[PDB]
């Protein structure tokens, strides 16, 4: 997850490529307390 | 060390509930190993020999 210039956005794991955030890329996890909260900018 | 142990299969509220006790495990298992240098090590014994 990197915030860009052109908004936080999904990359590869082996490459600086920008996209955008879908549900194709992502899976579901538990919450945790350890990393950021937004509430406007909401993925699908 | 914490998403260690998210994959070898300690699930994330069983961790997010016993940071500190874990912690001093883990430092009480690096200070006993401290003293332990000699013929007790056997990785040690192989070095000597
Ligand atoms: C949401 O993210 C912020 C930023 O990291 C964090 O300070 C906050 O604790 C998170 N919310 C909860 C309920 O942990």
């Amino acid at each position: 997850f990197i915030k860009t210039n052109n908004e936080w956005s999904y990359t590869g794991s082996s490459f600086y490529a920008p996209e955008p955030i879908t549900s194709l890329n992502t899976k579901y996890v538990a919450p945790q307390v350890t990393y950021q909260n937004i509430s406007t900018n909401l993925p699908p | 060390i914490f998403y260690r142990l998210n994959g070898v299969g300690i699930t994330q509220q069983v961790l997010s509930e016993n940071q500190k006790l874990i912690a001093n495990k883990f430092n009480q298992a690096l200070g006993a190993m401290q003293t332990g240098f000699t013929t007790t090590n056997e990785a040690f014994q192989k070095v000597q020999d």
